[PDB]
């Protein structure tokens, strides 16, 4: 059955790099309540795929918008070179 | 009874679960017996028309 | 359990037949038989069955079973009969009690027969009606059997069901009627019980009749037209009974095992379009299992679908869907190894295809083939810088820049994917 | 669980002895967890103690 922990991790990973992107983006945490919730299906594992899907392509937004500013880091510059005669 | 019928209601839940899984099995086997027996005798039917049709 | 429950009810109680072995109230000759061969565990007996000739062994036996008629009376000699008729492991096999003489001990007996379908009469008759596979008699008439009520009352109303539905499953074997009875809409009914919710032992039974079913090629073929596949997919996915799961997988092997016609065989890449069951056999592979079938399937299985999605990633027929204008979500756009060696074919005479997608893309509103086709554009630019100047030349740049404010978000976050793959450098 | 997911599962349960020694236990509230932490700091003892 170890299989079913390792995927748990797996899950755990990705809830903490989502986790650590809120932080660094400083959103409150709602926690509405509903401790008592908990399901019994199997189909889950898909929609916590499904979720990891999402982090990924966050992840892609991330590592897109870093180059985004580096190419706008010299367009400026370049902008200052025309002010120039 | 309590005790003794909770032990007699497993036994029975046991008796249930072999025949019912192991019955599904047999078939199976069965099945798979009539697949194999068509198979078979398709070729049977292949090697013997051969012959059939050249002497006629 | 409730014709088990009945059978061991009835088991226990004994009849006076010698009352009347050949006496009273109940005939007056038919105990004869009964007196001889009690014993049904010595072979004596049951190899010397053939000395009663049939004269009374399923002769007067029947019709007798008509004689007595009683909710008491002839529950009692029904049972009596039929239990022995039941047990059958090697005392009749194949219809050692021949009968020759007459044909309705054979067959037509039970045309007033198929009433009150709850007090074992009906189940009597569903078991002397399953006498065909295993036993050595071809059926006279299979409309006699195939279209009347037995099943039909019994579809909708719960053991006793099961029972019929059992009988049905174990008769249904060999194609030369299965074939008479797919000719019927009993395909149709099958199709619609399986939709219906009920117990998950009937579900086993309905997929394991479809499972039987599954043997015949052409008949496949014929019933491609029904979408059998995702059905059964779907309750798959829905339920995990461990036998349940082999039958569907047997089934799903059986077709791609017979596989009449390839050319017929355009649900090779429903199989994963309509609903991805190599996802689901992404973890089932993870669960190991003792029995040999299951692992030797899905491993066959997950080799036939690497095939299956292989042959399916191609450019002839994505460019002509592509040209046609129809774009739906198919498995090949995302194909990595398309963009990565097969990328060029894109690049047509004067770039005809991207030429054309943006023309696509500047006609059409649909939402999913917009962004299908702009993540087709993106792909396909993220790889070659130089075809980025020529789209930039064209100016498709800005058709994407007007889309990506859209209604769909969706298309606005792909027009965002695209734009950005042009940012590229940019 | 059992109606939750029906399948014909009686949950059966026997009772046995054994000598293994049970572990002890005892109900707390919200004053007097305080002391029974105190007391459990030195270690917990014997069955029935």
């Amino acid at each position: 059955f170890v299989n079913e922990v390792r995927r748990c991790e797996e899950m755990d990973r990705k809830l903490r790099f989502v986790e650590k992107e809120i932080r660094k983006a400083n959103i409150p945490i709602m926690d509405t309540g509903e401790n008592p919730e908990v399901p019994f299906p199997r189909d889950m594992i898909d929609l916590e795929a499904n979720f990891e899907k999402i982090e990924n392509e966050l992840k892609e937004i991330n590592t897109n918008q870093e180059a985004l500013k580096r190419n706008f880091l010299e367009l400026t510059e370049l902008k200052f070179i025309l002010r120039k005669t | 009874a309590l005790s003794d019928a909770d032990v007699q209601k497993q036994i029975k839940h046991m008796m249930a679960f072999i025949e019912q899984e192991a019955n599904e099995k047999a078939e199976e086997i069965d099945a798979k017996a009539e697949e194999e027996f068509n198979i078979e005798k398709g070729r049977l039917v292949q090697t013997q028309r051969l012959k059939i049709m050249e002497y006629y | 359990n409730i014709i088990a429950a009945k059978a061991a009810e009835v088991r226990a109680n004994k009849v006076n037949w010698q009352s009347y072995l050949q006496g009273q109230m109940i005939s007056a000759e038919d105990c004869e038989f009964i007196q001889r061969f009690e014993m049904k565990r010595s072979s004596e007996d049951k190899q010397e069955m053939l000395q009663t000739e049939g004269s009374q062994c399923a002769k007067t036996f029947i019709n007798l079973m008509t004689h007595i008629s009683k909710e008491q009376t002839v529950q009692y000699i029904l049972t009596m009969v039929d239990d022995m008729l039941q047990e059958n492991h090697q005392r009749v096999s194949i219809f050692f009690d021949y009968a020759k003489r007459s044909k309705s001990t054979a067959w037509p007996y039970f045309l007033p027969m198929l009433n009150r379908q709850d007090p074992f009469t009906v189940h009597m008759a569903a078991r002397i009606i399953a006498k065909l596979a295993a036993w050595g008699k071809e059926l006279m008439e299979g409309s006699d059997l195939n279209y009347y009520f037995n099943w039909i009352k019994t579809q909708l109303s719960s053991q006793y069901v099961q029972c019929v539905a059992g009988c049905l499953q174990l008769m249904l074997r060999v194609n030369e009627y299965r074939f008479a009875w797919v000719e019927a809409d009993g395909v149709n009914c099958i199709m619609g019980v399986l939709s219906n919710k009920c117990g998950f032992q009937l579900q086993y039974q309905m997929i394991f009749s479809i499972w039987l079913l599954a043997f015949s090629p052409q008949m496949c073929e014929h019933l491609r037209r029904y979408n059998i596949i995702p059905v059964l997919s779907d309750i798959l996915q829905e339920s995990v009974k461990e036998k349940v799961t082999r039958i569907i997988l047997a089934a799903f092997r059986n077709f791609l095992e017979k596989s009449t016609e390839r050319e017929t065989r355009q649900e090779y890449a429903l199989a994963m379009i309509q609903c991805k069951v190599l996802k689901q056999l992404e973890n089932l592979e993870q669960q190991k299992y003792d029995d040999e079938d299951i692992s030797e399937d899905i491993k066959f299985l997950l080799e036939k679908l690497g095939e299956s999605v292989q042959d399916l990633s191609s450019f002839d027929e994505y460019s002509s869907e592509l040209k046609s204008g129809r774009l739906e979500w198919s498995p090949v756009h995302k194909s990595e190894k398309f963009w990565r060696e097969n990328a060029v074919r894109l690049n047509e005479k004067n770039y005809e295809l991207l030429k054309i997608l943006t023309k696509l893309l500047e006609v059409s509103d649909d939402p999913q083939v917009l962004a299908v086709a702009a993540h087709d554009v993106g792909e396909y630019v993220r790889h070659y810088p130089r075809g980025k100047r020529v789209i930039e030349q064209l100016g498709g740049k800005q058709l994407v820049m007007n889309h990506m404010h859209h209604e769909d978000q969706q298309v606005r976050y792909n027009a965002l994917l695209a734009v950005q793959k042009l940012m590229v450098h940019n | 669980g059992t109606e939750h997911s029906g399948s014909t599962v009686p949950s059966i349960l026997n009772r046995m002895q054994t000598n293994q020694t049970p572990p002890t236990y005892n109900k707390t509230n919200k004053f007097t967890h305080g002391f029974q932490n105190i007391v459990d700091a030195y270690g917990i003892g014997t069955y029935r103690e």
